[PDB]
RNA sequence: AGGAGUGGAGCCUGCGGCUUAAUUUGACUCAACACGGGAAACCUCACCCGGCCCGGACACGGACAGGAUUGACAGAUUGAUA
RNA sequence: AGCGUGUGCCUACCCUACGCCGGCAGGCGCGGGUAACCCGUUGAACCCCAUUCGUGAUGGGGAUCGGGGAUUGCAAUUAUUCCCCAUGAACGAGGAAUUCCCAGUAAGUGCGGGUCAUAAGCUUGCGUUGAUUAAGUCCCUGCCCUUUGUACACACCGCCCGU
């Protein structure tokens, strides 16, 4: 089945709030500024705004490749 | 949607209330056309904050 | 044995079966629209959720 | 003079099954029996029966202690010594035939009756 | 408020200490001079406890410790 | 903490395969969602990851109710030596796909 | 200038007292007292009575495949099939 | 009439039309709704029109108790809640004192939301009926300014004198 629009919008807001809190705690050291979630039926893109992107990406892109993993693990939507 | 809560984290002081409010707006459009043209026009429509649902009755 | 006794008491309804999704507190819980937050956490995260004060 | 529960004496009550006893009881006891008894109540009944079987012909059975304050007094319990927990101590109760249909917790009081003293300074 | 101690109960409830048995494998088998082996302890009829899982020779019962199966 | 060796093997295999671990901090959860058909309680995962963290093998973060764990290089070496994995095996994180 | 009142009655709920094994606790003029979103049968629970569990990471030492340790049928025991 | 809610990650617990059974609380079936779609044209209560009663603690009031029935729950006793017979207390407008209010307002009357397995004498909102009085003042209470006096500055809950 499906849920009502009220619950859907509330769930989207709660998801964005939790994502922002997690990103804050993770990337405070890197000057984390904000998060922007653009939802597309193909893929859901997440833009991370921070002062420096070198630390967020990590070496060879390891660290960011970790984050997009745990997010997929946390909220459960498919790989 | 409305949520009325108390401002104070505890139970001390004047009884003051916060009234939070969320508004949801909804539009409907009808089209007599084949699927392909609808997807053609819809592809551009992607906008941040707007949920678009296409159904064939 | 201990395996049967531990956590045996049913928790399918009541205050003991519900808690805040942020701080795990069972008091002052908001269940409307499936928020499942205590009032303090909700007041902290209302702007992020999308609730605006107009009056 | 002879005891009768809603026109039925003790012997017929002992002969009756649970379904027959449901119609004699009140609404709450009937609903409780219809929902059924769990393992702990059956264990208590078994212990009471075991204790009553081993009693001397002229002596009372050994006291059986329990925390089950919501147990319904069945006609098979008449004549048994039950210690009922009140949160602090086990109070000894002998089941009488006029207790049929009540709970065990109704016969072990959970508080001390109040005897008032002189009111303090904070009373006006 | 400050916590009161009130430390007085049954003197000491002791924890069960498991018995130390030296070479418990040996007593399961008996040996003749010819070199034969006879299994003193019965073997449980369960699936998992079929070959090496022996039972318990209690004074009035047989008990498998791995699946709680009991026989007279 | 006492637990069967196969639970530890499964947890370590999953951690080395993915490179990260997520838990909900629920000691009464009957089984970990990710570790299904292996019957691993969530408490075992929590305690195993805590033991790994105390030795520096994993890095930990906590968010809103959840534990997040990332694998360290020394943790990679420890898991590779523990599971007897060939030196040609790396977690999916270390592959820039 | 007035209206509806409260203070009087019965009852419902909070706060003092007094009892209790415990009757958990914060707050005391406005700016404490149907307030802590506090309408508690269990949970909530923070109080009292009694009984299990370790969910005491990690480092060092001891002991250990001639076994470190784990669980458990019956009878006893227990409020209890801890 | 109006504001709103409705099948839920964990999480078990939704709103209900229609048919039958029961006197009632309720029980059986069988459908709709993830909602301007179904409950729902939300047949609300006060109010309106008739009937009975007739200044009698009265057919006002409904406290306290007895006996039965049913629902929620793992569990209802120290009565969870609900229904039916029976019982029928103070109370005849309230001392000193004291609260809120200037128009769709005060008051009367119901209905939603929160709490909620069971659930409103509380709160937060919504309608419906709908006024008397006033368009002023500094008398009471309190708070601001200006002038003025001070031996106060931890600021009158101050400082300070003599037995
Ligand atoms: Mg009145
Ligand atoms: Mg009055
Ligand atoms: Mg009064
Ligand atoms: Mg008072
Ligand atoms: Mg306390
Ligand atoms: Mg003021
Ligand atoms: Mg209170
Ligand atoms: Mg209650
Ligand atoms: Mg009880
Ligand atoms: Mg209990
Ligand atoms: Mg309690
Ligand atoms: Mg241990
Ligand atoms: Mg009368
Ligand atoms: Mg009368
Ligand atoms: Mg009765
Ligand atoms: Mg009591
Ligand atoms: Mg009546
Ligand atoms: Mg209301
Ligand atoms: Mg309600
Ligand atoms: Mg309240
Ligand atoms: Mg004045
Ligand atoms: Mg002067
Ligand atoms: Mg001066
Ligand atoms: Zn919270
Ligand atoms: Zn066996």
């Amino acid at each position: 089945v499906q849920i009502s629009k009220k619950r859907k919008f509330v769930a989207d807001g709660i998801f964005k709030a939790e994502l922002n809190e997690f990103l804050t705690r993770e990337l405070a050291e890197d000057g984390y500024s904000g998060v922007e979630v653009r939802v597309t039926p193909t893929r859901t893109e997440i833009i991370i705004l921070a002062t420096r992107t070198q630390n967020v990406l990590g070496e060879k892109g390891r660290r960011i490749r970790e984050l997009t993993a745990v997010v997929q693990k946390r909220f459960g939507f498919p790989e | 949607l409305r949520i009325t809560t108390r401002k104070t984290p505890c139970g001390e002081g004047s009884k003051t209330w916060d009234r939070f409010q969320m508004r949801i707006h909804k539009r409907l459009i009808d089209l007599h056309s084949p699927s392909e043209i609808v997807k053609q026009i819809t592809s551009i429509s992607i906008e941040p904050g707007v949920e678009v649902e296409v159904t064939i009755a | 044995g201990h395996q049967q006794l531990y956590w045996s008491h049913p928790r399918k309804f009541g205050q003991g079966s519900r808690s805040c999704r942020v701080c795990s507190n069972r008091h002052g819980l908001i269940r409307k629209y499936g928020l499942n937050m205590c009032r303090q956490c909700f007041r902290q995260y209302a702007k992020d959720i999308g609730f605006i004060k107009l009056d | 003079r002879k005891f009768t529960y809603r026109g039925v004496d003790l012997d017929q009550l002992l002969d009756m099954s649970y379904e027959q006893l449901m119609q004699l009881y009140s609404a709450r006891q009937r609903r409780r029996l219809n929902r059924g008894l769990r393992r702990k109540q059956h264990s208590l009944l078994k212990r009471l029966r075991k204790a009553k079987k081993e009693a001397p012909p002229m002596e009372k059975p050994e006291v059986v202690k329990t925390h089950l304050r919501d147990m319904i007094i069945l006609p098979e319990m008449v004549g048994s010594m039950v210690g009922v927990y009140n949160g602090k101590t086990f109070n000894q109760v002998e089941i009488k035939p006029e207790m049929i249909g009540h709970y065990l917790g109704e016969f072990s009081i959970t508080y001390k009756p109040v005897k008032h003293g002189r009111p303090g300074i904070g009373a006006t | 408020k400050k916590r009161k101690k009130k430390s007085c109960t049954t003197p000491k409830k002791n924890k069960h200490k498991r018995k130390k048995v030296k070479l418990a494998v040996l007593k399961y088998y008996k040996v003749d001079e010819n070199g034969k082996i006879s299994r003193l302890r019965r073997e449980c009829p369960s699936d998992e406890c079929g070959a090496g899982v022996f039972m318990a020779s209690h004074f009035d019962r047989h008990y498998c410790g791995k699946c709680c199966l009991t026989y007279c | 903490m006492l637990m069967p060796k196969k639970n530890r093997i499964a947890i370590y295999e999953l951690l080395f395969k993915e490179g990260v671990m997520v838990a909900k901090k629920d000691v009464h959860m009957p089984k970990h969602p990710e570790l299904a058909d292996k019957n691993v309680p969530n408490l075992h995962v929590m305690k195993a990851m805590q033991s790994l963290k105390s030795r520096g093998y994993v890095k930990e973060q906590f968010a809103w109710r959840h534990f997040y764990w990332y694998l360290t290089n020394e943790g990679i070496q420890y898991l590779r030596d523990y599971l007897h994995l060939p030196p040609e095996i790396v977690p999916a994180t270390l592959r820039r796909s």
